[PDB]
Order: C-alpha cells, then structure tokens, then sequence
C-alpha cells in the first residue's frame, strides 16, 4: 500500500491482522480482509460452476 | 490556496499517504482500543482525508463494518439495493 | 460516543568589454535569397567545402460527377517539393533532407569585417548525409541473397 | 564483448584471423579498414549474471521520500544518515542483501557479513 | 527403497546421484573464447600451470570455460569424468583439457582440427544444452523424506 | 480477562520478535534455504508459520 | 432529493453505465510461456487524441527462446504482411550506420549485454545497408497494390510518415523523432529481456480509462455525423447528375441523428460490439 | 552554375524567445571577455550563452531534376542561445495559459 | 489559535464542503456538460467540409461546410 | 468510493509550450553521449524531449499545479529509477482528493 515504506518485509505490512473483531480493524487490514473475502466468494462460485458440470 | 490535491492511481505510486492526521504526523494505552502502526516514516507527502471514505454508497449504511467480516458487508451491500423505503416525495 | 448533531447552537454561540551594434538587412536581399541551414552526418569533424573540392554542384534531383477530398496550403507546397538536392563534384556525394522541427526560432548573426553583425531569419534547415562512400548495392541480388 | 566500430563506416569490427603474422585483427567487411588486436579475448557469455542488482543509482537518490532511512554509519565517512534498498536485479534466486547508500559521499556499501 | 538398505542417508544420496538429471550448463559460471594460434603455447599467464601439467595441426581458436566449485559439490562431479564425457561425446575432432580439483579456479579448454569463432559458438550451445553429466531424463529435485 | 489479553499481547509480541530476527538474518544473508525452495520461499514459510503459531 | 444524472426515453429512466477500457500510447511488454518462438512482445496501441479513432497497434517481437543463440528482433508494421527487423526499419527512417542505431537503442556504452544481444540484428542490418534498398524492401514486402516500384517506394515512405506511429504527428520530416521513440521501445523490450524489469502489469488501475456519456456520445455522434455528411453529399451528386433543382429539406435529414441517438440511448447497444450499457433506473430505494 | 562565394564568413546561430523573434519577423551586443549581452533599443539586455563552442560540419547557403541558382554563404562559427523587469515576462508566460474557446 | 493543527473529527467538515460542491453524482453531469459544450463543436468542426467535383466540356465545383452548432 | 471522480481531459498544448521556455531540449537534438544524465519528459506518452534539470522544473510545475493554473485533474508522475516523468491529462482516469 502507498502508506508504508518500500522493501518492507515486516509481517504487519505484509498482511498480518493483529487486531481482533472485538476492538475493530485498521484500514490496511480491512482492505486485505476484503481481498480475502472476495477471493473466497470467487473461489466458491468457480467450485460450484465446475461442480455442476462434473455432476452432469 | 494549495491545501488539497487530487491523486489518481498513477501518481499514487510516487506518494506516501498517512491515515489519521493527529496520529501519524506528530512524533512521540487502553486495552480496548485497536493496535495501530508506528510513525517511523518521515517523508509523508500526503494524508488521507478519512479512511471511511474508501467504502461505497451501499457499504456506508453498515454500522461498525470494521467489527464485521467482509462477506457480510458484501451481502448487506447487496440487500441494500432492494429494501423498501421512500425514494422520492413526488 | 454519539453523533454530535447540536453543532448549530455551538457555532452560533461561538461565532574588457566590446560593444558592437546589430542591424536588420533590408528586405530586398531577403526577397532575393532564402537562407537555409546545413548539417552533415558523417561524424568526421572537419569536412569543409574547400576540401569538398570542385566543381561543387548543389541541384535538386469516362467518369460522371464525382467526389474530391481536400488539402491545405503550406503542407501542399512542401509536399510538391519532394525532390531533395545533392552536392557533388564531377567523387563525393552529399544528399540532404528536410528537418522541419528545427524551424521555430533561428536567427543568424553573420559576422562581417567590422565588429557589427547582420541578423537574418532562417527559412528552413536541412540535414546533409554523405552518400555512396563504399559504393555497392544489388536490389534483387540482395532479395535472393537474403533467402539463404 | 566491448567491440569497436569502424571509421567513417561506423560498422562493427568483425574479428579477422591474420595467418601471415599469425595474430588477431579487427576488420570491417564493408571497407578495407582493419586495425590490430590489443587482446585475444573475443566472446564472453557469462551465464550466472550478478550485475544489475544495484541498477538505477542516481545522484538525486537521496531526495526520494518513498525510500526508507537507516541509522547505520558508513565505513568511509562514518555518516549515520543513509538510504538502503535491496538488489535491483529482479529474479527468483536473487538474495535479499541490503544495499546501503550514504547521503554524504554517495558510497554504496552493502550489509553482507559473509562476503564483502 | 529396499528393506535391506532402509533408514540410510548415504545410500539414498547415491540413488539420488544416480537418477537426478544434471547438465554441463548447471556447473558453468561463464565461458569465454580466445584467439591462441599456437596449439601448445598459451598467451594466458595463469593457465600456464595447466599448460605445464596437462600436456606432458589444430584450430588457432580456443574455447574456454569456468565451473562453480559449489556446483561440483552439490552435484558430485569430477573434472576428469566431465572431460571423459565430452571426449566420448565429440570423439576426436575436439581436443580437450580440464583443470584440477586442487585448482582454486576451475578451467576447461578445447580446440578443433570461414572464421573459427562461429564453429566454436555452435559447439558452445551443444556443450551447455546437449550434454547431461549424470542421471536419467526428466528427473529433478529429488527430496529425501522420512 | 486482562491477564489473558496481556498473555495474547506477549504471545504475538514474541512472534514479532521472531519474524524480526529471521528478517535480520535474511537481510544479512546468513540463512541458507533447504532443498526444493529458495530463500524467499523458506523465509515466507517461516514467517507464516510463526504468525499462525502465535494466532493458534 | 432527486439526484438526476440520467436520461428519459419513451417515459423510461435510462442510465448509461460507466464502461471500462485500457489506455493507449503506452509501451507495454509481456512474456510468452507458450512454445511459440517469440519470447517477449512489446505492444503499444497507438491512437490520436481526437478524431478517426485509430485502432492500429505496433508490435515489436523478440524471436528465440532463452538459452538458444541467434535471438533476432522483428517488429510488425501495419499494412505490411510479414514482420520486418528493427534495423531495416531504422534504415528506412534515414539512419544508415549501425553505431548510431546502437546509440539510439542502448543509451549506456558501459553495458555490454544489450549491445551483445543486438549483434544478430546488426548482421541482418549488414545484409541490407542502404536506405533506398530498405524503402524498396518494405515496398516489396507488404502492400502489393502499388504494382509500380517508383510508386511503392514513395508509397512506403508515406506509410512510414503517416500510418507508422499515428501519435506524435503524421507530417513529413519527423523520422528522427520516431527513430528515437522506436529505439526507446527496443530498449524497453531488451531491457525487459535481461530480467532487469518485471512484466508490465495490466491490473494497475491507473492504466485503465473509464468512459461516461462524454466519450460514448462522442463516438456515436461522430459516426452519425459522418453518415450525415456522406448522405448529404450523395444527395448533391444525385442532384447535379440527374440535373434537377436543389432543396434543403431533402438533402439534410434529421431522422439519422434522431434515430441514431434515440436508438442508441433507447436500446442496450451503442451502435454487437457493446451491450448492456443502458439500464433502467432502479427505484427500490434511495441508496439503490 | 553553383558557385561558392566565400564560406569564409562566420555566422552565429541564435535560438531567440518567441516575442522578440516574432518582433524580428535593433540592438548592440556587448562582448565581455566569456560572458556577452545585448542592449536592445528602447529595451532589455540579454546574456547569450555559448551553447556549443565547437560547431563543425555546419554551414549556411542561399538559393536564388531541375537545377536552380545556388550560392554558398559562410561557415557556422558558434552555436548560441539568448537567455533573458523579468516579472512582467513571467506574468506574460503565466498569462498565456488562459486560452479558451466559445 | 488559527495556526493550530486540525484533529480527526474536524476532517468531516472538509468532506461536507466536498459534497456541497460536487454532489453524489457529479461525474455524469460534468462529463455530459463538457460533451455538450466542446464535443459537439469538435465533432462538427473536425469533418464538416465536403465538396462535389463537377465536370463539363469547363470544370466546376461545389462545397458544403458546417460551422457553429446550436443547441436548444 | 464516495469521493472518487472521473477526469474529463484538458489541453496538453499550453504545458508543452511552457516546458520549452525553461530549456527543454527537443528530442531531435538529443545525443546520449553529450547528455547521458538527461531526464526524459513524456506528455501523454509522447516523447517531446529531455531536460537536464528535472528538480527545479518539477518544483515549478508542482507549485504552478497547486496554485490553480494547471487543471488539478492532470496527474504528473516522476519515476526516479525509470528516469522518466509521465504526464497524464487524458479523460477517463479516476482520482481522489487528499
Ligand atoms: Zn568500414
Ligand atoms: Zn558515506
């Protein structure tokens, strides 16, 4: 993200969400969590679309 | 007067943006608040107006979306386009 | 922890030198001759026209009712003069081409015998290229030799 | 590998074997310009490429705000104000060895403790 | 593996060294071509040591190359058996020399019976790609697992 | 509870110190990767392993 | 509270959804993991800023896989069938020597790798050494409708002055500039082949351009206006050819523009090219 | 019948700013011995930089297969460029960025 | 004072001054308005001239060109 | 997103005219052996020339960009490692205020 430095290999900047759902999440973590959610939805959709063809 | 500037996705490659103004600009805890990053970076060229503006129109109706998982924010963002209400007065 | 919606009452309750002159040559000489520029492309530093020897020669080498497209002026006058010139003797060859982009603003400060100078606006500018140094070619022989 | 060009022709000088004096030469096949050889080397492939890791180093590299800042001192001028960045050669087997660039003498000193 | 030679790491290292594909390009740091007309004498001052040993009509052009000692270790190889492989590859048309394992710089030189450079460059491609030092085809990255 | 929150904060903190140590050892080129993977793959496996271990 | 921002056709509230397309006039490089002899492709979609809507795209291809020798470079040209090497095009642009070519491609004399990979192109560029033989070469390679050679050399030169790189400009004499830009594209292709730069990302949102009602109605009104002019001229030629009187009511028609705009903003198609552009406005609630 | 008149004449090429160039479409140059300026007529003085010192293979000719009358002028002696009450010129340069259409 | 740093809540005011100026759907209005303003004159002026070539045996020609467009 | 807008496109001619007044050398006069450290200038992907002082020029274009002279929809980038300076004034780009 354009909010960190370059060549940063720290775990926080690479996607680690150290906060919990009880105290909320930071923007740079909510964005990655949104990426994981959309990826989950797409993966489930593809798995179903292929599951139907396999079933037939 | 040179106090606010538009930035696309190309110029965003060559700028350093700060999230909160009064939390990352000045130089230096209750366990109920969330853990944030540090302010080791000095060359902050720009600053975010507010992070809550990254969401769209449908997700803006969600209360406390940080404490909720993303696919529920998506499902609510999809159900917000078909609820009963009053669109106009005429 | 609540949305502060009473900001209307809060805002309502809160608010050595050598000088030499320049001259413009009369426009008669500008109407007689057009000043063009010369630039060589042979890398060799010297190459004067005295070493170019003599004689130096620079010379330029039924249907019913229908439809026409159109075209403008200066572009047409530059399009009709599609014959580049060449300077040779009787052997060295130099063939020039137009530069176009290097028109813009170019003023010549020709130095005479006296310290004063004569300024002439540049009409065009051309890039001369030394042609036929090695002396060889082929056409169809190269088209058949490139098929190996 | 670091070949020369012809005079006037400016074409590349292909190597020509001199069988009379038995010595290498450099020729131009367009013309009759043949110069001597100052080295027997002609071709070097160099498979494993290690160059390009420190690519793109400019005089104005110290004014980059996106680049980080460190506090390690230079071995030459002993300046703790420097800017570090990894190798510029992008490849799978490229190591993550940092490259320190001092903001005073513009020296490039790395952080590898095994090989220097 | 076999039940008799089980729970053994060295034997599995021999099997891995017997099937894992290896090529000459794997061990090659760099190669370079030299013009050296005299077959026996070499202009290069270093390689003179090799010239002194490995010696005690041919092409004036020299093909030379250097190997990674670490590659000679990870993939167990011998400069000797390599030179054997090339000699039994091209047979007698290409004369071959190779440096010792003792040498801190691994060196290999070769010559032949228009310009000789192009011929050498062809042979370079053949050397790197078409020589397999050991192991059967289409086998890579053999992993030991308990 | 409070003490449990502090034990979680220290658990994550120890993993952060481990990722920082492996990060410094990787930047110093002092860690040789195992057979089958490169330096970056082994480093990412170590960081992800430590983060998942601290989260678990 | 009516936000507006939509159209009304036949009593229906139609909305033009924002379309998304890629940008142009930017040099791009990509890899080819297929067994094709081309390893890297340098695509660049060239088009003017306003007018005509150009689709011609230049491509600079690098032949030969990694490991094998004789990796030449050949770039395709519009209206020309087979591909042409880059050095021959440099000869057709007025640059005859090869040291100047290597001086335009590679801008660093200290680097030996790029110059080393330039060698085969300098060999084929040694085969064809003249500018006139290069213009006759491109004249004989592509576009065989010229028949005569004297018109195909000047026709090929006009191709290099007009169709070749529509951007920058299309005038005569800009061959040096286009030579520097071409050497820049070759520098990006070979510089991407040396593993010094990653493959150009297409998912970068900054390289994407959106289209609202402005661009769409610009294309539509452009084509409709062209058809209007063509029809008016057709009526003119019919009038002067059939020898009759002229009338302003029969020459300029309004149902071409009215039917074009009303039909395009009425149906989902924007003329199947494009579909689903116009959708009925969802009045389920305000946030919808 | 092309004839070289002299070519011995030395000419200096100048890249002028647009307002003064279009005005020329007289002053007095002051040569300061490695810095030279120009005192125009009332008006500004202009430092002219020695853009390119060595300037060979460049010449100047004039014109009075179709051969035409060709005459040679002189050699190019030095490549130059005129460099520039400057606030009014800066304001005019800011003012040119205000072109609009109806 | 007047030269004091702003806070996090204060930023909301800025956002207000944004939506008061633009509006939630200002991109379509600005793009459409710019289309009507400039795009019409650009399309009309970029290819307005058409000429008919008439032959007789003395040559003749005719021309039609479009100028400033008018919207109602 | 709630503060995201779409550019509309301006005119690149005044910028190109303004660059050549501060010593922007045209492209056809470029020699890589006489000016290797020259920074290339790009306007909408068109290479018009280089400049041997991108610092003061970039500062000038930024100061004049913040005062309101140049349309804020124009996005200018200065890639240091690539040694380029892209200028985008075309319509279709999505920006956000900061
Ligand atoms: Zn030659
Ligand atoms: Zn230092």
């Amino acid at each position: 993200l354009p909010h960190f430095s370059k060549d940063d290999y720290s775990p926080e900047s690479k996607g680690f969400v150290e906060n919990s759902y009880l105290r909320g999440l930071t923007p740079q973590e909510f964005f990655f969590h949104a990426m994981g959610g959309r990826e989950g939805l797409i993966d489930t959709a593809v798995k179903t679309a292929e599951t139907g063809y396999i079933q037939r | 007067e040179g106090l606010v500037e538009y930035i696309d996705a190309e110029e965003e490659e060559s700028i350093l943006i700060a999230m909160q103004p009064e939390d990352l600009e000045p130089a230096e805890v209750d366990p109920a608040k969330r853990i944030r990053v540090s302010h080791h970076a000095t060359t902050f060229t720009h600053c975010e107006i507010h992070p809550s503006m990254i969401l769209g129109v449908a997700a803006s109706i969600i209360p406390f979306p940080d404490h909720n998982q993303s696919p529920r924010n998506t499902y609510q963002s999809a159900m917000g386009k078909q609820a009963m209400g009053v669109f106009l007065t005429n | 922890f609540i949305k502060r919606d009473r900001m209307r009452r809060n805002f309502l309750r809160m608010r050595e030198y050598n000088e030499f002159p320049l001259r413009a040559i009369p426009k008669e000489d500008l109407e007689n001759m057009r000043t063009h520029l010369l630039k060589f492309q042979s890398k060799k530093k010297i190459n004067p026209v005295t070493d170019f020897h003599l004689p130096v020669r620079l010379h330029r080498k039924r249907k019913t009712r229908q439809l026409k497209v159109l075209d403008e002026n200066a572009k047409k006058l530059r399009f009709e003069e599609f014959y580049p010139w060449v300077m040779e003797d009787f052997y060295n060859t130099w063939v020039g081409s137009y530069e176009a982009g290097n028109s813009d603003s170019y003023v010549l400060l020709s130095v005479e015998d006296d310290g004063s100078f004569t300024m002439i606006p540049a009409d065009k500018v051309y890039k001369f290229t030394a042609r036929n140094k090695y002396a060889t070619l082929t056409i169809d022989e190269a088209e058949k030799r490139m098929d190996k | 590998t670091t070949f020369r060009f012809c005079r006037d022709c400016n074409n590349m000088l292909y190597p020509r074997e001199d069988k009379e004096n038995n010595r290498l030469l450099f020729e131009c096949r367009t013309c009759s310009y043949v110069e001597e050889a100052g080295s027997p080397l002609v071709y070097r492939h160099e498979l494993i490429t290690n160059i390009g890791e420190t690519a793109g180093v400019v005089q104005d590299i110290g004014s980059d705000p996106t680049l980080p800042r460190s506090d390690r001192e230079c071995p030459k001028c002993h300046s703790r104000e420097n800017v570090f960045f990894q190798s510029q050669q992008r490849r799978k087997d490229t190591s993550m060895v940092l490259f320190f660039v001092c903001l005073s003498c513009s020296h490039i000193f790395t952080s590898d403790q095994k090989n220097k | 593996l076999e039940p008799g030679h089980a729970a053994d790491q060295e034997q599995a290292k021999l099997i891995r060294s017997a099937i894992e594909h290896t090529t000459l390009k794997s061990v090659t740091i760099a190669s370079e071509i030299y013009y050296d007309p005299d077959p026996r004498s070499t202009v290069i001052p270093e390689d003179e040591e090799i010239i002194q040993l490995h010696f005690s009509q041919q092409s004036p052009w020299l093909l030379r190359l250097e190997l990674d000692r670490a590659a000679m270790n990870d993939k167990d190889l011998t400069m000797g058996q390599v030179g054997e492989r090339i000699k039994q590859t091209f047979k007698n048309d290409l004369f071959v020399i190779w440096s010792e394992d003792n040498d801190e710089k691994l060196i290999i030189r070769c010559r032949v019976v228009a310009e000789e450079d192009h011929m050498l460059k062809k042979i370079e491609n053949t050397m790197l790609e078409n020589i397999t030092l050991r192991g059967v085809e289409n086998i890579e990255r053999v992993v030991m697992m308990k | 509870d409070g003490p449990t929150m502090r034990e979680i904060t220290e658990t994550i903190a120890e993993a952060k110190k481990k990722v920082l140590d492996v990060t410094k050892e990787a930047q110093a080129n002092l860690l040789t990767a195992k057979h089958g993977m490169t330096l970056r793959e082994s480093f990412e496996d170590n960081v992800v392993r430590f983060l998942n271990e601290a989260r678990d | 509270f009516d936000m507006g921002g939509y159209f009304i056709i036949n009593g229906s509230e139609k909305v033009l959804i924002a379309q998304e397309r890629s940008a142009g006039n930017i040099v791009q490089v990509f890899k080819k993991a297929a067994p094709s002899p081309i390893s890297h492709v340098a695509e660049i979609r060239s088009a003017l800023e306003k007018g005509s809507r150009f689709i011609s795209t230049l491509q600079v291809k690098l032949y030969g896989r990694e490991g094998s020798s004789a990796r030449t470079i050949k770039a395709t040209l519009p209206y020309i069938k087979q591909d042409i090497p880059i050095v021959i095009i440099f000869r057709a642009l007025g640059i005859i020597p090869d040291g100047e070519i290597l001086e335009h491609i590679c801008y660093d004399v200290n680097d030996w790798q790029m110059l080393e990979m330039l060698k085969p192109c300098v060999e084929d560029g040694f085969v064809i050494q003249d500018r006139e033989t290069a213009l006759d070469f491109i004249g004989r390679r592509g576009t065989a409708l010229g028949i005569k050679k004297e018109k195909r050399i000047q026709y090929a030169k006009d191709i290099l002055q007009k169709e070749f790189l529509p951007h920058i400009t299309q005038l005569e004499g800009f061959e040096s500039r286009k030579a520097f830009f071409l050497g820049y594209m070759i520098n990006r292709l070979l510089l991407c082949a040396l593993d010094r730069k990653d493959q150009d990302d297409r998912d970068h949102f900054g390289k994407k351009r959106l289209d609202l009602a402005g661009p769409l109605l610009a294309q539509l009104f452009k084509t409709l206006f062209k058809k209007l002019t063509k029809d008016i001229f057709r009526y003119m030629q019919r009038t002067v050819e059939e020898a009759h009187d002229f009338n302003m009511k029969l020459a300029i028609n309004a149902k071409t523009i009215t039917s074009g705009l009303k039909y395009a903003l009425a149906t989902g198609n924007w003329g199947s090219s494009r579909a689903g552009v116009s959708q009925v406005l969802n009045r389920y609630t305000y946030s919808s | 019948d092309l004839d070289l008149e002299r070519s011995n004449r030395q000419v200096w090429l100048v890249r002028l700013p647009m307002f003064l160039a279009e005005k020329w479409r007289l002053g007095k140059i002051r040569i300061n011995k490695s810095k030279i300026t120009l005192l125009l007529n009332e008006p500004h003085e202009y430092d002219l930089e020695l853009t390119k010192k060595v300037v060979e293979n460049e010449y100047v000719f004039t014109e009075q297969t179709i051969p035409k009358k060709t005459a040679i002028v002189g050699t190019v002696c030095h490549e130059c460029q005129v460099m520039p009450y400057h606030k009014i010129v800066e304001q005019r340069r800011n003012i040119v960025k205000l072109n609009n259409k109806e | 004072d007047e030269s004091a740093p702003i806070t996090a809540e204060d930023s909301w005011a800025v956002i207000s001054a944004f939506f008061r100026e633009k509006g939630l759907v200002s991109q379509q209005l600005d793009s459409f308005n710019q289309f009507v303003d400039y795009t019409l004159q650009d399309i009309i002026c970029e290819d307005s001239t058409l000429i008919l070539e008439q032959l007789a045996q003395i040559s003749r020609k005719y021309e039609i060109s479009f100028g400033k467009i008018y919207v109602t | 997103s709630l503060m995201s807008c779409i550019s509309v496109g301006t005119d690149p001619m005044p910028i190109i005219t303004f660059l050549s007044e501060w010593g922007m050398e045209p492209l056809e006069d470029y020699v890589p052996h006489q000016s290797p450290d020259a920074t290339r200038v790009f306007v909408n992907g068109v290479w018009h020339g280089v400049h041997r002082n991108p610092a003061r020029l970039m500062e000038t274009l930024r100061t004049l960009r913040r005062k309101g002279d140049i349309n804020p929809e124009v996005s200018m980038i200065r890639d240091i490692r690539e040694k380029e300076l892209k200028i985008f004034t075309d319509a279709g780009r999505v920006y956000r205020p900061l």
